[PDB]
């Protein structure tokens, strides 16, 4: 059991406190350092598992040794001594630039920093595949690849006497949260007048019991049997956008299509949902164009009316109906038009606040 | 929870669901970056370059060593209270 | 004519449907693969146009062959067999890392992905210039350079028997949309009291008949004879910001200058528009300072009053007047002050919504 | 359409206009990435490394091949209906 | 003294005018070019200080010379003439690709562009350390490193006869603005019901006399004796968020924690501020759990009540009280709940504007 | 100016202050990128590659030279007025 001198330290984030204790639990003991220092001195390979019975294996990597061993030593009696030194000097300056880039002042908090294995690539000689094989990763299936690339390292010791850096890594494994379902949403444009709109919803959302959440797909890979994320991906969704996804069409915002098109059609549940006011739709089975009722905004094409449909020049066979026949636009409460460009947001918010400050003087005088 | 019918009336559909798996880190393994290469088979031909490399490294390594010592010197075993 | 089995496929975006059909139209026939497989086996260059009369030319690229041919083979009887293998192994691991990075799980939808030629650079041996010359691009004028770098590739075949990837590219050419004019906007600061403001408008806008649009300059190059974009650049602009650009000064928002300066002056149509309250303005011709009327916010300097003006220490000769004499601030309706930092936007919107929910209870009680 | 006069009263000017040209893609050309190098002039000196390279490649190539087959197997000539 | 032909030039930003004059003041005279051209022709090193007495030193860099000198020339009588040419050709194409990338059409305004020394790295042979040593930078302390990496270059001459580019750099030095204090803010979550909230404030703010400002930490390094920024970091803060930081808790917005946690505790001024409803808090000195009063939202732990506290499994000794005992939630005016995702912002703003347009018809009819 | 007490009641604390130093650029130094390498010790073995390199460079260098001339030709000494 250890205690932190909080009055002495004065200030620290939870992240710094836990990493600091972790630093104490995982750093090598003072004489394992002297042993490690001596093992490093007597080796000459680019990568080497340093095994001292009793103690755990320590993986040692030397970032320019392959170049020395493969390129400089075989030239030792064919190039001058000056030239050999000039060749290595160029490598050392390029390697120092990477050490500086990763461990220099751009590293804000060395105690709680977690460095991805890929960011260590150059410090480890320009490639990480041999490191991963020595740790047991085969490269034989995509999941092990994703896990191996999710390794993060913490600095546990910096030796200024013998110039080495000890890092501690942990192995990623998959933690399935069975109550969370990730959903990919995809929209088609529809026409109101001469304006072409689409509903603004996120590309990915998550359901979690009562909750609908935002989903950050940045750190995720959509494997065939699950979404694999190397970091937490769930984030709050405002109640209004949740209400939109729960069926309140008036809560969903909409915007005009960029350029001159949307996605005017989509295959979903074996049916074609299509903006047939904006593209040519045609029944292939009968040869007859498919017109969109003008007080409807979309067409839901299934095999009960057209087994094989042509849509913007593409011929698609469809299945039985899984989406009702379109209803009249007047039976749909459309939500507010919006823009997502940040300057448009700021200009419209400034106007709204100004209109609201006017309104702030009028409703006390009459009341 | 999500209402696919009403969303389809305004052109939004779901095109796939999946379970959600997050990576959690466990166990531990020590990795050491050996900054100083073995140059013995180069017979003193890189002595100037190596010494300069070492000097550049010190500027980078000393602040990190100092930052790590600043934390662990405030971490004592429980009975010091 | 081909048909998609939409009931079997179940779900697909328009992008996936069209790319899937394109995959069928452009993929090599089953025995052209056996021919290609045999041509690849017997070649030994880094890049090679594979011509079989009758069939089209296929450009074959081998990502480590120059290294084998230039560096390993000439060393074949001077380095050991182990060393030769170790040298090539390092190249193969570095090349595999790039193949993994580009074609591995981070590639979401291999059917509809379009890979830029520059992203293929490492897969093609670390440089694309020789590929482009074999396809006919000379590098002789900047437009051909931009077009050559706009090439995108689709995957049409992956051979797991002989380990090769067939891609189909298309050639970019310029499509002028004569009704669209791109406009670069540029602002100068003005003073209200001790506050230094500037009007918030986009850096680039587009006019298109009745419409003013946003313009994404990310994918564009501003050549001397036109704006060349490799992608659609036009995007909607909110009606309010359009009204701002149409002359409604009250619709334009404004913000305070960052740091301690704006652009306090600008040369436009041979005149100098200058915030002469914020910098020293001086007529060089007469030697007399140019003061800004205190109920005016800017000074419009032309040769009718000062042929050669000094402005913040820079001496500029100006032409005849193209901008009227400044009007009084009281004759200008200024728009709302705003901030563009996202947290400031969120904090002010939350406040506005809260003020609006209060207002939602008061106007029924009195009415 | 854009009102330069009123914009100039609040410090905004236009400093250049240009026509708008977009790139459209046309025609086609096949490009093949030959992943397996010609090693015959290396006399079996890279046999272990090449075999390992091939094994690493399979993990990457098979899912793509499978994804492409999943689409084209649903694309039949018109008369199959 | 020089004058700009503003009527001839027609249009220019202040940035282009000042850089254009700077171009005249700093470009080499016409015959220094002929001298420089002759000095460049007769040299053969990768980097070389060209000293002609009278004139200033000019640092000349040749981006492929180390490769020619170290790799090609020593092979001159062991490899064929064709092979030597093929080896250099690969380097030249890779070097041309970098010249094209930096100086080609993606460089919008060559007159006023400022190119960072790190962006020039490849043009200078792949590393900048030797350039910096020739200019006097030792690499001996972190501040000189930061300053050396803040060097920016302007193009002053492009020679199409002999193919060289002259750049002018300036040396960065530190300008302390003693009236500006940078503050790092850090929050802990608190519970309202089953909802876990935290206050939304920026990570860094600046105080400047009367003003609280936003602070962009992008270009800054937090050295132990000051914040070193290579660019202006100060930017305006909206009055409402300033009021929040001045003590108006109702002006501060709040949002729900992402994932399933916040920072549930923090060490500050030798005390522990902790959400003890969300984590186990325990007095180590007495062995007794520390419960959070249910009408309080946080616990402020100091040595007057618990000298050594355990918090989420971590044991921390604390100092004397520097934060008052928690007050009842009912004595705290909480501000508005918000979301920071941009689509949530847009959807809620669209709704607010729609609600405001309704309200715009009702308050004239009753009044 | 910042009210730490009221902020602490809603979980916000300051965990560090510092003075603010900005970099200002001064003096000057000329740097020249020599694009054409010295190839004399290669005895005409790279003549084709060098000539092609030079041709590729011209496409890039000429527009910049032209842009610089377009500005400085409008910068005259004061007495031209
Ligand atoms: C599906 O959408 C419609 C609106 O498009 C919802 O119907 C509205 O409901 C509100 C309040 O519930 C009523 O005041 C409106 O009069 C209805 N409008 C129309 C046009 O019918 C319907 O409730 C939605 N279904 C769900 C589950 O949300
Ligand atoms: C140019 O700007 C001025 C405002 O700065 C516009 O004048 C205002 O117009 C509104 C409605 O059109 C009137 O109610 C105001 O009384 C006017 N304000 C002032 C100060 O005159 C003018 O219309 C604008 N011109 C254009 C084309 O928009
Ligand atoms: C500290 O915070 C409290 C609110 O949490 C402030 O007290 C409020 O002040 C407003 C206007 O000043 C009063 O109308 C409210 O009735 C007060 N609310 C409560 C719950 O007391 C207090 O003024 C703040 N201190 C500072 C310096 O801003
Ligand atoms: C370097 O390598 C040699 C050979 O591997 C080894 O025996 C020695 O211990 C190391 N030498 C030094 C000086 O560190
Ligand atoms: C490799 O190269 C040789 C020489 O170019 C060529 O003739 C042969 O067909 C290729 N060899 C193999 C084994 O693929
Ligand atoms: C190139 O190098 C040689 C030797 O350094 C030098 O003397 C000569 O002036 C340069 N030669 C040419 C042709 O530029």
């Amino acid at each position: 059991g250890v205690v932190l001198a909080g009055a002495a330290l004065g200030v620290a984030t939870a992240a710094q406190i836990t990493a600091g204790i972790a630093l104490h639990q995982s750093m090598l003991n003072s004489q394992a350092i002297d042993n490690l220092r001596a093992s490093l001195e007597t080796t000459n390979q680019a990568i080497e598992a340093i095994r001292q019975a009793g103690q755990e294996m320590i993986l040692a990597v030397q970032g320019v040794q392959d170049y020395i061993n493969n390129e400089l030593i075989p030239s030792m009696n064919q190039l001058s001594c000056d030239l050999i030194g000039q060749k290595l000097g160029l490598k050392l300056l390029r390697y120092y630039t990477e050490i500086l880039s990763l461990f220099g002042p751009s590293l804000r908090d060395p105690i709680s920093a977690e460095i991805s294995i890929q960011a260590l690539s150059y410090a480890l000689g320009g490639d990480i595949n041999k490191v991963l094989e020595k740790l047991g990763y085969s490269g034989g299936d995509l999941l092990g690849i994703l896990e191996s690339r999710g390794i993060k390292a913490r600095i546990t010791h910096v030796d200024t006497e013998s110039y080495f850096i000890v890092l501690s890594i942990a192995y990623p494994t998959l933690s399935e949260i069975k109550g969370v379902i990730v959903h990919r949403l995809e929209g088609v444009s529809y026409n109101i007048g001469s304006q072409e709109w689409y509903t603004t919803v996120p590309k990915y959302v998550a359901t979690q019991g009562y909750l609908i959440s935002n989903f950050d797909e940045s750190s995720c890979t959509f494997m065939p049997e699950g979404t694999v994320c190397s970091q937490n991906a769930l984030y709050p969704m405002s109640p209004l956008l949740q209400e939109c996804l729960r069926g309140s069409t008036k809560s969903c915002a909409r915007t005009l299509v960029s350029g001159s098109f949307g996605n005017r059609f989509i295959l979903s549940q074996g049916n074609l949902i299509a903006n047939c006011a904006s593209i040519l739709c045609k029944c292939y089975t009968t040869g007859t164009i498919i017109n969109q009722d003008p007080d409807k905004i979309l067409t839901y094409i299934a095999a009960d009316h057209c087994p094989v449909v042509e849509v913007n020049g593409v011929t698609i066979q469809v299945g039985s109906r899984r989406y009702p026949d379109a209803v009249y636009l007047h039976r749909i409460d459309l939500g507010p038009p919006i823009s997502l460009e940040r300057l448009d947001v700021g200009t419209n918010l400034g106007n709204a606040i100004a209109k609201l400050e006017d309104a702030k003087e009028l409703l006390e005088s009459s009341d | 929870q999500i209402h696919w019918g009403n969303l389809s009336k305004i052109g939004v559909v779901g095109i796939g669901s999946a379970s959600y798996k997050v990576m959690t880190r466990s166990s531990h393994q020590s990795l050491v970056i050996k900054l100083m290469p073995n140059i013995t088979l180069l017979n003193n031909c890189t002595r100037v370059e190596i010494a300069e490399y070492r000097r550049l490294l010190r500027t980078v390594l000393e602040p990190i060593r100092d930052a790590l010592n600043a934390m662990t010197q405030n971490i004592r075993p429980v009975q010091s209270v």
